[PDB]
């Protein structure tokens, strides 16, 4: 059939939030309250178009 | 009975039977074409209804 599409490795590179799971769990409620807008935009788009290749930015 | 009565009775009988015979042949050909192509109301084997599909947002996006 069709050749499957995949973004290049330069499109996937990003600075990483390099912390343990305890750091995330401790400040989970503050992170959820303060950063709701880009998280919810990403969640809406990711649930809407059902594609991780179109949900990278 | 009169010969005219038997004559016209025979003509009515022949017309009725010719109509029935042509309808029987049409029924056979209709059945064959309907079974071959499948588009008519006959030979419509049921498939899965689409009202049994859950269209809510699920717990995983890739679906």
């Amino acid at each position: 059939p069709g050749i499957v599409e995949l973004p290049s490795l330069e499109d996937l590179k990003v600075q990483e939030v390099k912390v343990s799971s305890s750091v995330l769990k401790a400040a989970a409620h503050h992170y959820g309250a303060q950063c709701d807008k880009p998280n919810k935009e990403f969640m809406l788009c990711r649930w809407e178009e059902k594609d991780p290749r179109r949900c990278l930015e | 009975d009169a010969p005219e009565k038997n004559y016209e009775r025979t003509m009515a009988i022949l017309q009725i039977e010719s109509e029935k015979a042509e309808l029987r042949l049409k029924e056979l050909e209709v059945r064959r074409l309907m079974r071959a192509k499948g588009d008519g109301p006959w030979f419509q084997y049921p498939t899965i209804d689409k009202a049994l599909i859950d269209h809510s947002p699920k717990a995983t996006p890739d679906n």
